[PDB]
RNA sequence: CAGGCCUUGACAUGCUAGGGAACCCGGGUGAAAGCCUGGGGUGCCCCGCGAGGGGAGCCCUAGCACAGGUGCUGCAUGGCCGUCGUCAGCUCGUGCCGUGAGGUGUUGGGUUAAGUCCCGCAACGAGCGCAACCCCCGCCGUUAGUUGCCAGCGGUUCGGCCGGGCACUCUAACGGGACUGCCCGCGAAAGCGGGAGGAAGGAGGGGACGACGUCUGGUCAGCAUGGCCCUUACGGCCUGGGCGACACACGUGCUACAAUGCCCACUACAAAGCGAUGCCACCCGGCAACGGGGAGCUAAUCGCAAAAAGGUGGGCCCAGUUCGGAUUGGGGUCUGCAACCCGACCCCAUGAAGCCGGAAUCGCUAGUAAUCGCGGAUCAGCCAUGCCGCGGUGAAUACG
C-alpha cells in the first residue's frame, strides 16, 4: 500500500520518484 | 482574551496603513526594518510634543515621514533647527537622504492616542485613576467625539491587587465595521509596576 | 531572547549552517517569517496597528 | 545501508597526528574529541581515547574496525 | 508597442492611476488598448493569536499583488509629453519595456 | 550536562589613570575558544628650523560608575490568548414601588437563530451585545484584450501554430439583483404554511466578527515590567554530549489486515500556490536516487507538473498470498565543515505483527461524512504520517 517504498503508490504517497514510479 | 484591535480590524475601510508603500520580496523586510527604526527614533525624541501618529510613503529612494503632533511649535524648534538636527539623525539612519513633514492636530483630545498618553501621564503622576478616566472621558466627550471609552489596568493605586476602571459614555459600537473608531495605548510605569491604558474614541459613521 | 545570543548577526558564522535568522524586533528565535524578518507575534502585533503596508485581515 | 560520499571525511587534527606517530613510533593513546572522524589504516594498531561526553575511552582499534567512526565505539548515554 | 507593469497593494490606487496613463495617451497618441485586469498574487501568512500554546487560535492576514497592463500602440513622441512624469500614486512600482 | 578557557566583558553610556594608539600580515599551542609571541605603519590639531612637547576620536592594560541573567515570583503586573460562548444575554439614565438590600424596564401573550420583531404593560428611552455595514462563493451587466476561441473566415510543419478578432471562457475593478416585493390561506400584529416568477428565497452557502463578567485560567521562556536573588560566576566563548535515553502507561495520528481489492501498461478532467546563489523544460550517463550539459522565466506568457481516485487492457484467484511493508544485512545518491550518537532519498536482499480489534469511547446533518490527490509556511538538509490551505468523486440518517 501506500508504505510500500517499492510501489507506485509508495513513490507517490513518499512523494518522491525512482525505478517503480519513472519521470518518463 | 477576545476583541481584536479595531484599527487592525477595520484596515480596508475607514482606516489606512500607516506605512504606505510597495515592495518586493527582497526588499519588503528591509524597507519594513527601517520604517521601524524610524517611528522608533521618533517616538523617544518627539514624546513632548505629543506625536499622535507618523506616516511613512515611499516611492524611490524618498520617504514622506508625515509626522502629526499636537504642539508642532516643539518639533519646528527656534527658527526651525530642531527640524534640521531631526532630518540630520534621519539621513544619519537611513542613507536615503529624505524630507519631513508636520501636520497639526486640532482638538488633541480628539485623538485617542493623545488620551491615552494623557491618562498615561496623569497616573504616572500619581492622580486618582478613576477620576483622571471619568475626567478625560469627559473631555473627549465635550468636543464632537459620538462616543469614548477609556481602560485602565491593574495595581490601580498600587493596590497588590490588580483591577480594572471602567469609565465610557456615548456609543462605542466596536463590532460596526464603518465605525471608524480611533484607538490609542499608553503604558504607565510606576515604581509599584505598569499599567496599560486604552482609549477607544467613536466618531461619525458612514 | 537573550543579550548574548543577539550575537547571531554575523559577518563571521564561522559556517553557513550556523546562520539562523532571528526576530528583528523581539528577538525570537522560533517562528520567524522570512518575508517580514519579524516572528509571528510582532508580525500579528504590527498587521493589527497598520504598520505592515498591504497586509491585511484575509476572510473567505 | 549507510553511506558518506566520494572524498571521505576525516578531520585533520588526529590525521596528521597519527602518521607523525607513525613517523617517529607508537608511542602511547591519544586524546581526541573529534568522533566524527572515519578510520583509516594508518591508525591501527594505535590507541585512541574519545569524549564520550564526560570522559574519554581508551578504544584500541583492530583490522576489522576500518571505516567506522570513533564515536561508534565510544557509546554516549548510561543505560541500566 | 511600450510594455507597462503596473504593480501594488492597493486595487484603487492601480485602477485609477492607470486610466490617468490612458487618458494622457489618448488624446496624444493612439487607441490605447487599456488597461488589463492580470491575476492578483495573493500571499498568506497564518499565526497564532497567542503567546503561548492555544495551537487553534490562528487568525490569518494576507498581503495581495494587484496587477495591470496599459500596453498603448504607437509609441508616438508626442505621447511621451503628457506621459513622463505627471503622477498622484505614491505605493504603485512601474515596470517598462520595448 | 562534562571538560578547556574569559572577564569593564559578546552589547550600551560615562570617569580617573601609565603607555601605545587609525590599521595590515605572520608564528607557537590548541579539539576550538583562548593564551602567548613577532613583524609591517606612524596620517590628524597646535607650538617649534629641528630634535621634540602637549592634544580630540579610536583602539590595548589597570581601577571606578555599570552591563549582563532563559535565576524566582503569571496570586505583584502590562500586553496577548484560552474558556463558559455566537451562548441571548449584561447594564445604564429619568420616572414609579420598597425603611432597606433591591424591584419595575428586562415580567406576560405571539414570533424569531437572536432581549429578533409584534401586542400588552408604571413605565419612557438608551448603551454594550443580536442583526446590519466588510470578505469569499453562487446568476447577469459595463469597462479591458500578450488568457481565451474553425464561435469566423484565410493559411497550417494541422500544435490557437500564423494572420485575425473581444463573441465566448477566464482574469479583476465597478455595478445590478432578493425586499415576505407579487398570489392563496391563517393571524390583532409581527409572522407562519404554501404557490408563482427567478440563478438564488424567508439568515441563499461559508468566513471575519465573540457582550458585563467567570475560571487568583495560561504565559515574567516572545516582548515589556514591580519586587527578590547571582555578579572570577546563576554572566560569557568554544569542543563534545543531551533535549533522540527504555521494564513500562496514556493521548493524537499514519499504514494496514485485502477482490467495492493489489499490481503493471496506456489514456482523460482541477483548484489554489511557490519560483534568481530559485523553479529547473529538453539532451546524455546512470536500473534509480542523482550527476554532467543546458533553453526559458523579474514569470495569466517558462518551470515545479505527475494530479489521484477515474476509464480501457492485461495479471493475481482467497492463500498471510502478487494482501501488509515493520525489522534487519549490503551497496549507493544529495545537503551540509561535519549524518556514530542522530538526516532524508535510491537499489538488492530480508518479509514481522496484523484475518476489522475487550470494557470503554470519538467526529460529522450536504457537497457534509467518507475517500483521492495537489500546494504552501518554517527550512541547507530533514525525521511532515504534523499544521494551514486547494480542488476531484461524493453518501446514509434525524420517529422524536
Ligand atoms: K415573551
Ligand atoms: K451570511
Ligand atoms: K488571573
Ligand atoms: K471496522
Ligand atoms: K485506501
Ligand atoms: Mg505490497
Ligand atoms: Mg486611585
Ligand atoms: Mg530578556
Ligand atoms: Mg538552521
Ligand atoms: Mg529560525
Ligand atoms: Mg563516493
Ligand atoms: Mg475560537
Ligand atoms: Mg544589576
Ligand atoms: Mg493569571
Ligand atoms: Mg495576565
Ligand atoms: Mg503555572
Ligand atoms: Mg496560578
Ligand atoms: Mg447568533
Ligand atoms: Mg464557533
Ligand atoms: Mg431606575
Ligand atoms: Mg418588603
Ligand atoms: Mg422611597
Ligand atoms: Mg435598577
Ligand atoms: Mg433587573
Ligand atoms: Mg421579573
Ligand atoms: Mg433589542
Ligand atoms: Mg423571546
Ligand atoms: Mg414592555
Ligand atoms: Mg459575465
Ligand atoms: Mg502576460
Ligand atoms: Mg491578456
Ligand atoms: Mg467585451
Ligand atoms: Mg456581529
Ligand atoms: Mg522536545
Ligand atoms: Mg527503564
Ligand atoms: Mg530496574
Ligand atoms: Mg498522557
Ligand atoms: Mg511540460
Ligand atoms: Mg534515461
Ligand atoms: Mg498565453
Ligand atoms: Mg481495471
Ligand atoms: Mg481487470
Ligand atoms: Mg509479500
Ligand atoms: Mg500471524
Ligand atoms: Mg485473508
Ligand atoms: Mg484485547
Ligand atoms: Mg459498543
Ligand atoms: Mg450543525
Ligand atoms: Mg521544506
Ligand atoms: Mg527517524
Ligand atoms: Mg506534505
Ligand atoms: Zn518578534
Amino acid at each position: 500500500g501506500k508504505g510500500d517504498r517499492r510501489t507506485r503508490r509508495g513513490k507517490i504517497w513518499r512523494g518522491t520518484y525512482g525505478k517503480y514510479r519513472p519521470r518518463k | 482574551g477576545n476583541k481584536i484591535h479595531p484599527i487592525g480590524f477595520r484596515l480596508g475601510i475607514t482606516r489606512d496603513w500607516e506605512s504606505r508603500w510597495y515592495a518586493g520580496k527582497k526588499q519588503y523586510r528591509h524597507l519594513l526594518l527601517e520604517d521601524q527604526r524610524i517611528r522608533g527614533l521618533l517616538e523617544k525624541e518627539l514624546y513632548s510634543a505629543g506625536l499622535a501618529r507618523v506616516d511613512i510613503e515611499r516611492a524611490a529612494d524618498n520617504v514622506a515621514v508625515t509626522v502629526h503632533v499636537a504642539k508642532p511649535g516643539v518639533v519646528i524648534g527656534r527658527g526651525g533647527e530642531r527640524i534640521r538636527v531631526l532630518r540630520e539623525e534621519l539621513a544619519k539612519l537611513t542613507g536615503k537622504n529624505v524630507a519631513l513633514n508636520v501636520q497639526e492636530v486640532q482638538n488633541p483630545n480628539l485623538s485617542a492616542p493623545l488620551v491615552a498618553q494623557r491618562v498615561a501621564e496623569q497616573i504616572e503622576r500619581r492622580f486618582a485613576v478613576r477620576r483622571a478616566i471619568k475626567q478625560a472621558v469627559q473631555r473627549v466627550m465635550e468636543s464632537g467625539a459620538k462616543g469614548a471609552k477609556v481602560i485602565v489596568s491593574g495595581r490601580i493605586g498600587g493596590a497588590e491587587q490588580a483591577r480594572t476602571e471602567w469609565a465610557a459614555q456615548g456609543r462605542v459600537p466596536l463590532h460596526t465595521l464603518r465605525a471608524n473608531i480611533d484607538y490609542g495605548f499608553a503604558l504607565a510605569r510606576t515604581t509599584y509596576g505598569v499599567l496599560g491604558v486604552k482609549a477607544y474614541i467613536f466618531l461619525g459613521e458612514v | 531572547a537573550r543579550k548574548a545570543l543577539i550575537e547571531k548577526a554575523k559577518r563571521t558564522p564561522k559556517f553557513k549552517v550556523r546562520a539562523y535568522t532571528r526576530c528583528v524586533r523581539c528577538g525570537r528565535a522560533r517562528s520567524v517569517y522570512r518575508f517580514f524578518g519579524l516572528c509571528r507575534i510582532c508580525l500579528r502585533e504590527l498587521a493589527h496597528k497598520g504598520q505592515l503596508p498591504g497586509v491585511r485581515k484575509a476572510s473567505w | 545501508p549507510r553511506s558518506l560520499k566520494k572524498g571521505v571525511f576525516v578531520d585533520d587534527h588526529l590525521l596528521e597526528k597519527v602518521l607523525e606517530l607513525n613517523a617517529k613510533g607508537e608511542k602511547r593513546l591519544i586524546k581526541t574529541w573529534s568522533r566524527r572522524s572515519t578510520i583509516v589504516p594508518e591508525m591501527v594498531g594505535h590507541t585512541i581515547a574519545v569524549y564520550n561526553g564526560k570522559q574519554h575511552v581508551p578504544v584500541y582499534i583492530t583490522e576489522n574496525m576500518v571505516g567506522h567512526k570513533l564515536g561508534e565505539f565510544a557509546p554516549t548515554r548510561t543505560y541500566r | 508597442k511600450i510594455r507597462i507593469k503596473l504593480r501594488g497593494f492597493d486595487h484603487k490606487t492601480l485602477d485609477a492611476s492607470a486610466q490617468k496613463i490612458v487618458e494622457a495617451a489618448r488624446r496624444s497618441g493612439a487607441q490605447v488598448s487599456g488597461p488589463i485586469p492580470l491575476p492578483t498574487r495573493v500571499r498568506r501568512f497564518t499565526v497564532i493569536r497567542g503567546p503561548f500554546k492555544h495551537k487553534d487560535s490562528r487568525e490569518h492576514f494576507e498581503l495581495r499583488t494587484h496587477n495591470r497592463l496599459v500596453d498603448i500602440i504607437n509609441p508616438n513622441r508626442k505621447t511621451i509629453e503628457q506621459l513622463m512624469t505627471l503622477d498622484l500614486p505614491t505605493g504603485v512600482e512601474i515596470e517598462i519595456k520595448t
